[PDB]
């Protein structure tokens, strides 16, 4: 009961990551 | 004036070739005549222990620090 | 009420700076619980 | 720009904005001030500290009136 | 006038005895051991 | 009156005097050295 | 081992058994740190003090900088300038390909030196032992601060691993 | 298009709406205060205020309002233990319940302070453009907190119009609200002396009231308003958060050092009254004389109050607790319930030993047993091989004094060797573990956790002097620099 | 003029030094 | 024109070192923060307060010398060489340890006066203050560990004492007393230590391998003058590079350099906050979930319960000739060992 | 044994401020999408 | 005894909720004044 909560901080962070490698503010020239 | 115009001219080491020599020996003889034990208090090696007190000397008192001194530093 | 305020401004946060925040707080969430639980 | 009751008495008081005193002005008195003051935090420091011992004054827990 | 690569290295051979005369007294004297 | 608050006044009056030896040689030497408009 | 509380086990241990602290290739990658954290803050604190009029007071700093511009987005002169009063004059990089060069000598060779550190540590050549170093005319030991040093390693010493020891030295 | 860190500097150019946030700053502390104190009220306990204090109940907030005069409540009991038929209005559930009502009147006027922005009081008479005359409302602002000043000193505390400060013994067994005549000496400035808070917010009281009185009238200098920027707001706030840290270490210094600002019997003792041995120097000092007083020894240690062999306990000291430990110290170890005596531990050769004490920074201690020399003379081995000082060699029995154990005698190794241990934290209690589910490990008092917070917030505010002060100064470059 | 501000951390550097090399002569 | 303008003027004047108004407390006060420390790591002994040798005439090298901090019986005295301690007498003063608070107060003013020299010179060249709050990093080190440390504890004799090895034993001392890197606040800090040299050592590699070709020579430094409009490097080959490296990328000079300021002071000041906390002994030393579980039942095991028994060692083994003052007389019996160590 | 009041100050110290970042994201492309007058603003 | 999952059932089935409903109304207000072109729209 008491793991389930790190579990989730885990692979809620490894979320956060994937969408910042892949939908990431594309930056652009003029 | 720039720095290194200053060291390579000779009237520069006129002057700093009898300074350094008269200033570094003065801190040769404030060590070799024994005066450096006596301003900081620091012991010699023959005073680290005396014939009475045989344990590591500490002080034990707020205010008369100065005068338990005194005693720990006579014998 | 009054007239409108001429100090009104718009709030800004770019989607960069969402992702940081977003992570500031999973990780000090991370962090943080271990001590938390105790 | 809306008069009030109340915005009427108070208005003398921010009806200045920026006036000075010309010159160096009261910055000498201040820093006689400020000086003393510096010296009174030094003291009631050390009394604190037991490093400025005052004759009849101990500090240590004392007895209050009960 | 001196050239300045002669300052350098007579002074920086000055280190060298200071330096090693300091690691010497590791192995002699107080401090070391002995 | 005591040893430490006599000896604290004659620490005051020594930390005026560090100020002031400083002070004193400041503004001397700040009247020599000023700069041409 | 792979965890958060296993490497303080790891540097524990390695402290008693091998007294990294004295060895000086830790003292040389402590100092690649705290100048690499140095470096760094000090890098970028005098970039973004001397950036140039960009933008209002209502919106960020950041955004007088347009990507992929040709205009230097900061008065190179003016932290010279600045750094160059701080210390001294001569003790200011004025080129800034010398000046990004540095930040990249200074921790990368710090830890170059340090990775080379557990390396020679590897092969039980441990870092220095100061212990019982300086003594009196009489010959008494005198106690320095190895000595105290001494003493919190011989703690770790006889405690990691209580079970697996058998014999008096640990030779692994 | 303010960045999300610069939301609240519309507030800069408006001043009639920088008072409708400073009054819903102002009506959240309020509202903290208010239920906090009512969560409070819920918890406490006064079942036994000797050995269950409002200190180790974890009350953060009740010992402020004792402080100042506070003892009764609703309920009708009080903290010093004497019965009340009415306490009026000012109670305990009087002042949570009337800071909530401050609350929600301090809500209801920001709402208008924050609509009706546009008030003809913050505009410039010579321009139009909002303006606040920073040094007249210094002088206003100074000469109120002069008379808030003078008048607590002048009535509050010294009972001429008020109940006056709680004070105590110097040993923690009798405290009451009294009033409190000032000391205007140099007795005034030890801090132990209750008079030298009566006579200070009376004399700085005179000087904030005359001080005002000067900042009103006399306009500032040419060169002090362009030097510190009197034209700007945030001067004011550079400046303010200074006056702020600098109020935060001192109090966090005097409630981590004890003052008599700070009772013992609030707040509980500090470290250093077990560093010193404050209170075991006391417990024998009251035994001494019973005993030079021809008595026997279990009627001498029977005279000892329970609350004074109390504090000496290493789970009273707040240097014992953790930090991500929480909740009360009865949370610790449980509720206190008797007091089980005083073990004097002698051998088989007759010596009395004394049980060498926990110091504050160790969790773990072995139990050793020393006589009055410093000769180690008995312990609880470790390794039990080469074993050359235990208690089955030495053949230590223990003696209790007073308590619920009062005369007994414990003479084997499996006994003494559990009183020895629990003879290293201090005194030796009866607790109750299973009321709170009493994990087994300590606590901190509130002693503890005031000096962790405005200690942990005066260094963070060191930093908001620096922000905000050299944003003061350095107005004109905060676009950036020029290039020429 | 700069000559107090240069020797005011040389001249006790070789003061010192004069001290450090005559203490590695120094036993017991 | 008065007499206040002639001496702003002087002091601003372009000379050598700048001297301001800020060097009045700067140079006073870290000529003798710094030489305090030469002549107490050289002279002064640590015989009387800790038992120790910490100077040069004791055989100390570079590595084992120290000035020391004053015994426990002095208390948080301030120690002052006119004052009820010390009555005048320097040889006394120096022995009780003197010269460490006499260290600590002028180095503390030192850095007083070196941050507001951060702020006049910027106000002068015209610049952004973000050095002198870069530079409260340090100042929240200091304060914080050298002054609040030993004034939450007993006396300053738990301070660190200024010496290389001296400060190695006041990082052993606070893991077994306080188990220091178990605080999250070490754990942000070392984020922002390693963190901060991670970003100097890309910037520096990212910058110098994506240059301008703005020479024949082969040797990149030589082709940059410091007056030039036209940056050194091609930003958006770097991003490039990076976004399909590491798979995200700064597109802003501006962000980068602040965030090269922001990681490695948030890593000192995140440590501070925790330090404060080891003042009160509210430190973070147990899971209690995994304590009462060890407890219960005699086979769990983990790498935190291993650093539990690591501390036993150092609470017991240097704590004898950690504090003579109190004098520990521990028997040979009382110690823990291991099996056979 | 755990605190039981552990789980709301972690699972509100997560979702309490994270969605608050959100909403400070969602109306920043509502203002670009608000301006911008084609086929969102309305 | 209570359950100790009710605390989490009910504070997040208020604030997670709640604090949607509030996000769809700041990102409405910001259309609004995304549109209407003065001094809030940028
Ligand atoms: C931010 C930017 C800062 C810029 C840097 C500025 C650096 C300036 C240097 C500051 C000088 C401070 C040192 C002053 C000496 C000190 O502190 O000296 C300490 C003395 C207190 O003295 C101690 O007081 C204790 C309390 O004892 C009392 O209690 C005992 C048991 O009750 C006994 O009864 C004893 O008789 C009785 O006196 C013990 O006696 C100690 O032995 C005795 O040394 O207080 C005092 O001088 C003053 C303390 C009150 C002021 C509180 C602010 C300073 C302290 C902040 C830390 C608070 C702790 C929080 C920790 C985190
Ligand atoms: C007396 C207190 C005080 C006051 C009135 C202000 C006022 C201001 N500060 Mg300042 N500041 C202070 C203390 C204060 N500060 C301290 C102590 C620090 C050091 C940490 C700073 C550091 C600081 C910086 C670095 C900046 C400001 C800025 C500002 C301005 C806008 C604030 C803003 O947009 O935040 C908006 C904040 C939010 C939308 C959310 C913040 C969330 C916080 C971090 C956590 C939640 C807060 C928490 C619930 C509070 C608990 C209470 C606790 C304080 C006891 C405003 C003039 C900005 C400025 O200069 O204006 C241009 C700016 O850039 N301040
Ligand atoms: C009849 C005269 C009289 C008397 C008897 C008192 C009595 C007292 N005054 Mg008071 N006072 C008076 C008139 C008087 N006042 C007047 C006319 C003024 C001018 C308005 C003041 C202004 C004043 C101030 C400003 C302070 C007192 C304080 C005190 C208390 C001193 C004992 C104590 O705990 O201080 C303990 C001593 C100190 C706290 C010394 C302060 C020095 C600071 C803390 C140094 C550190 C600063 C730094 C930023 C901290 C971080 C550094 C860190 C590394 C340490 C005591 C209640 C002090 C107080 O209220 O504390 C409870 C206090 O701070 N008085
Ligand atoms: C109508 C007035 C009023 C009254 C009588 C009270 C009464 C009380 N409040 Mg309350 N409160 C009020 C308004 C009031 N409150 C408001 C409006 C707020 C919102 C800001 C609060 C917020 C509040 C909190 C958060 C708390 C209380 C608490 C308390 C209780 C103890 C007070 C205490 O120890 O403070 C001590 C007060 C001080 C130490 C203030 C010191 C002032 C500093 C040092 C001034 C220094 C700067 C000065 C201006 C410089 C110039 C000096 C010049 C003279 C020379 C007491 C029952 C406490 C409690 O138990 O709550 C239930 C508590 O924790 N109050
Ligand atoms: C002039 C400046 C004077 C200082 C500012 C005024 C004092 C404000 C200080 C805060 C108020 C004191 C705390 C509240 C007291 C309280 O509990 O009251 C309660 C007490 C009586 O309270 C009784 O106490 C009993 C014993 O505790 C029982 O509790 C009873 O239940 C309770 O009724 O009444 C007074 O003290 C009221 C006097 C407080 C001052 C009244 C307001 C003064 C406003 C004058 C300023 C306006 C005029 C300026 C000119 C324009
Ligand atoms: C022109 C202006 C010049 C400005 C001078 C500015 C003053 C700053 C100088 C700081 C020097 C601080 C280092 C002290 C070292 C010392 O003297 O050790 C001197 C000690 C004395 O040596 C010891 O002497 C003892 C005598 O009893 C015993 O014999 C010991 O065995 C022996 O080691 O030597 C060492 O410990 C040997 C190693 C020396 C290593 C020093 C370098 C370590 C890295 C520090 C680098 C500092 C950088 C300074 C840059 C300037
Ligand atoms: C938006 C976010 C909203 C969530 C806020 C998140 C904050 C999380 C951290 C606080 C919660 C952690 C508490 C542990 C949880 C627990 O169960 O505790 C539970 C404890 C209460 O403890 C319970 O008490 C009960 C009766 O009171 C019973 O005794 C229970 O047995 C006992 O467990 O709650 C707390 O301790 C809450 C304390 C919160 C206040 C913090 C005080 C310290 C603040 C110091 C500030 C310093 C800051 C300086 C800057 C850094
Ligand atoms: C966004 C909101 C996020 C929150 C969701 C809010 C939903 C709240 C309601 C569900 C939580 C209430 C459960 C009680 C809490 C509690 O502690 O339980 C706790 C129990 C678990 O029970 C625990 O179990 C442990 C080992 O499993 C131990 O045994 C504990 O003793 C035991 O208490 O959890 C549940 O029962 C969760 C059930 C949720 C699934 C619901 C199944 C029924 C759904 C039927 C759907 C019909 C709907 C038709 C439409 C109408
Ligand atoms: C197999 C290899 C493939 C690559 C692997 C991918 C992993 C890459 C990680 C993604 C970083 C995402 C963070 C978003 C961050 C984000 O999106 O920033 C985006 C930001 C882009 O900034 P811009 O210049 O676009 O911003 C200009 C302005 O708009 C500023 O707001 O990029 C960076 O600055 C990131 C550089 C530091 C990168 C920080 C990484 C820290 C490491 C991760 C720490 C978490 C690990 C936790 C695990 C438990
Ligand atoms: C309207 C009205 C009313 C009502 C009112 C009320 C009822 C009130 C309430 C109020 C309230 C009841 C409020 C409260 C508040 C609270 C708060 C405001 C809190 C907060 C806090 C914080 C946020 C903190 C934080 C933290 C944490 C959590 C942890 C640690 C850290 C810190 C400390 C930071 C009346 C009827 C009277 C009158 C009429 C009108
Ligand atoms: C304490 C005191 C005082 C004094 C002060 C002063 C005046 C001091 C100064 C001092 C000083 C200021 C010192 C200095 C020292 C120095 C030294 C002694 C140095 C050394 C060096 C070295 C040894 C190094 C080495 C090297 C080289 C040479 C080269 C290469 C590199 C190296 C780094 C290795 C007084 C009177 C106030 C009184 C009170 C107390
Ligand atoms: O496995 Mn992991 O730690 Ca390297 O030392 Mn030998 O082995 Mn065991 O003991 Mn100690
Ligand atoms: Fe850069």
């Amino acid at each position: 009961m008491e793991a389930l909560v790190y579990t989730f901080l885990l692979i809620g962070t490894l979320m956060v990551i994937f969408f910042a490698v892949f939908f990431r503010e594309t930056p652009r020239i003029l | 004036r720039p720095f290194s115009d200053i060291i390579t001219s000779v009237r520069y080491w006129i002057i700093h070739s009898i300074t350094i020599p008269s200033l570094f020996v003065s801190g040769w003889l404030f060590i070799s005549t024994g005066l450096a034990y006596d301003v900081f208090g620091t012991p010699r090696p023959n005073e680290y222990f005396t014939q009475d007190r045989q344990q590591v000397p500490l002080v034990n008192d707020r205010f008369s620090a100065k005068q338990e001194l005194e005693d720990l530093t006579k014998g | 009420m009054t007239g409108p305020n001429p100090n009104k401004q718009a709030v800004e946060l770019n989607r960069t700076s969402l992702y940081w925040g977003l992570l500031l707080i999973f990780v000090l969430a991370v962090l943080f619980s271990s001590y938390f639980f105790n | 720009a809306l008069r009030t009751r109340l915005g009427e008495i108070l208005r003398p008081l921010n009806a200045e904005y920026g006036k000075v005193a010309p010159g160096w002005g009261t910055t000498p008195i201040m820093g006689i001030v400020m000086l003393a003051f510096l010296i009174f935090l030094v003291i009631i420091l050390q009394i604190y500290n037991s490093s400025l011992i005052i004759e009849n004054v101990d500090v240590d827990w004392a007895n209050g009136i009960v | 006038r001196i050239p300045l690569w002669l300052v350098g290295l007579v002074g920086g051979l000055a280190v060298i005895t200071m330096l090693s005369l300091f690691f010497y007294g590791s192995y002699s004297g107080l401090g070391s051991s002995l | 009156m005591t040893a430490s608050l006599s000896n604290f006044i004659a620490s005051l009056i020594a930390g005026g005097v560090v100020v002031g030896v400083i002070a004193i040689a400041l503004i001397v030497i700040s009247k020599s050295d000023r700069i041409l408009r | 081992p792979l965890g958060i509380s296993g490497t303080f086990n790891f540097m524990l241990v390695f402290q008693a058994e091998h007294n990294i602290l004295m060895h000086p290739f830790h003292m040389a990658g402590v100092a690649g740190v705290f100048g690499g954290s140095l470096f760094s803050a000090m890098h970028g604190s005098l970039v973004t003090s001397s950036l140039i009029r960009e933008t209002t007071e209502n919106e960020s700093t950041n955004y007088g900088y347009k990507f992929g511009q040709e205009e230097e987005t900061y008065n190179i002169v003016a932290a010279h300038g600045y750094f160059g009063r701080l210390i001294f004059q001569y003790a200011s990089f004025n080129n800034s390909r010398a000046l990004h060069f540095f930040l990249a000598l200074w921790p990368v060779v710090g830890i170059w030196i340090t990775s080379m550190g557990i390396s020679t540590m590897a092969f039980n050549l441990n870092g220095f032992n100061f212990n019982q170093s300086v003594v009196d005319s009489q010959g008494r030991v005198i106690n320095t601060w190895a000595d105290i040093l001494n003493r919190a390693n011989l703690g770790i010493e006889v405690m990691h691993e209580r079970n697996a020891h058998n014999f008096p030295l640990d030779l692994a | 298009a303010l960045p999300w860190y610069r939301v609240h500097t519309v507030v800069l150019n408006d001043p009639g709406r920088l008072i409708a946030v400073h009054l819903m700053h102002t009506a959240l502390v309020a509202g903290w205060a208010g239920s906090m104190a009512l969560y409070e009220l819920a918890v406490f306990d006064p079942s036994d205020p000797v050995l269950n204090p409002m200190w180790r109940q974890g009350m953060f907030v009740m010992p402020f309002m004792t402080r100042l005069g506070i003892t009764d409540s609703w309920g009708g009991w009080s903290i010093t233990g004497e019965s009340v038929s009415n306490p009026g209005i000012w109670s305990f559930e009087g002042v949570a319940l009337s800071h909530i009502i401050l609350s929600g009147m301090c809500f209801l006027a920001a709402i208008w302070h924050w609509v009706y922005w546009d008030l003809e009081l913050f505009r410039d008479p010579r321009t139009g453009e909002p303006a606040l005359d920073l040094p007249k409302i210094f002088g206003i602002h100074l000469f109120l907190s002069g008379l808030l000043c003078f008048g607590f000193g002048a009535f509050h505390v010294t009972g001429l119009f008020g109940p006056g400060i709680w004070v105590s013994d110097a040993y923690g067994i009798t405290g009451k609200v009294q009033p409190v005549a000032p000391a205007w000496g140099a007795d005034g400035f030890n801090p132990f002396n209750p008079g030298g808070i009566a006579a200070h917010h009376i004399a700085a009281g005179i000087f904030g009231i005359f001080a005002g009185i000067f900042h009103l009238t006399v306009r500032p200098p040419q060169r002090l308003y362009r030097a510190l920027r009197m034209g700007n707001i945030e001067t004011v706030l550079s400046s303010s958060i200074s006056a702020v840290f600098f109020a935060a270490f001192v109090t966090s210094g005097t409630m981590w050092y004890g003052a008599a600002a700070t009772p013992i019997e609030l707040f509980g003792p500090t470290r250093y009254q077990w560093d010193s041995g404050y209170f075991q120097q006391e417990i024998e000092r009251q035994v001494e004389t019973s005993v030079s007083e021809g008595l026997s020894e279990s009627q001498a240690w029977s005279r000892i109050p329970d609350k004074l062999a109390f504090y000496d306990y290493i789970g009273n000291n707040p240097a014992k607790g953790g930090l991500f430990r929480a909740g009360p110290m009865n949370k610790g170890d449980g509720i206190a319930e008797a007091w089980l005596g005083h073990p004097i531990f002698r051998d088989k050769e007759g010596r009395e030993l004394t049980v060498r004490r926990m110091p504050a920074f160790f969790e773990t201690f072995p139990v050793i047993l020393v006589d009055k020399d410093g000769i180690i003379r008995a312990d609880i081995p470790f390794r039990r091989a080469e074993s050359k000082y235990s208690i089955e060699q030495v053949g230590v029995t223990v003696d209790f004094y007073g308590g619920k154990l009062n005369g007994q005698t414990f003479k084997d190794a499996p006994t003494v060797k559990k009183f020895a241990r629990k003879a290293q934290l201090g005194e030796v209690f009866e607790f109750d573990r299973t009321s709170l589910e009493s994990d087994g490990v300590f606590r901190s008092s509130p002693r503890g956790w005031y000096t962790y917070g405005h200690a942990n917030f005066a260094l963070l505010f060191f930093f908001g002097h620096l922000w905000h002060g050299g944003r003061t100064i350095f107005r004109d470059v905060f676009t950036g620099i020029g290039a020429e | 003029f700069r000559w107090l501000a240069i020797h005011g951390l040389a001249i006790p550097t070789v003061f010192f030094l004069g001290g450090i090399t005559a203490m590695q002569f120094i036993q017991r | 024109r008065g007499l206040f303008d002639l001496v702003d003027d002087w002091l601003k004047k372009d000379r050598f070192v700048f001297v301001g108004w800020s060097g009045l407390l700067l140079f006073p006060t870290a000529y003798l923060a710094a030489g305090g420390w030469m002549t107490g790591t050289t002279f002064v002994t640590s015989w009387y307060t800790h038992g120790l040798a910490s100077s040069y005439l004791e055989g100390c090298n570079f590595l084992t010398a120290a000035v020391s901090t004053p015994a426990n019986s002095v208390g948080h005295s301030l120690l002052l060489l006119w004052g009820p301690e010390a009555q005048g007498d320097f040889t006394r003063w120096c022995q009780i340890g003197g010269l460490w608070t006499f260290v600590a107060l002028h180095g503390a003013f030192g850095l007083i006066g070196f941050c507001l020299r951060q702020f006049e010179i910027a106000r002068l060249v015209g610049i952004r203050p973000y050095n002198a709050i870069a530079f409260s990093g340090p100042i929240a080190v200091f304060v914080s560990v050298f002054l609040l440390y030993p004034l939450g504890q007993a006396s300053w004799f738990f301070a660190p004492s200024f010496g290389v090895a001296a400060i190695f034993r006041f990082l052993l001392f606070l893991q077994g007393f306080h188990n220091w890197t178990l605080n999250p606040f070490h754990m942000m800090g070392v984020a922002g230590i390693l963190g901060g040299a991670l970003l100097c050592a890309i910037h520096g590699a990212t910058v110098e391998n994506t240059l301008f070709e703005d020479g024949d020579a082969a040797n990149t430094f030589r082709a940059f003058t410091p007056t030039q409009s036209e940056e050194t490097y091609s930003m958006v080959t770097a991003n490039r590079f990076w976004s399909q490296i590491f798979g995200v990328a700064f597109s802003n000079k501006r962000w980068l350099h602040f965030f090269m300021l922001f990681v490695p002071v948030t890593g000192l000041w995140t440590s501070s906050i925790g330090i404060v906390g080891l003042a009160l002994n509210l430190r973070a030393y147990d899971f209690v979930s995994q304590e009462l579980r060890a407890a219960e039942d005699p086979e769990f095991e983990t790498f935190y319960t291993k650093n539990h028994l690591l501390d036993e060692g150092i609470r017991a083994w240097m704590a004898a000739q950690d504090q003579p003052h109190e004098n520990f007389v521990f028997p040979e019996e009382v110690l823990p060992r291991g099996n056979a160590l | 044994e755990v605190q039981f009041g552990a789980y709301l100050a972690v699972l509100l110290g997560t979702f309490l401020p994270a969605l608050f970042l959100v909403n400070l994201f969602i109306q920043t492309e509502a203002r670009k999408a608000g301006k911008a007058g084609g086929q969102d603003s309305d």
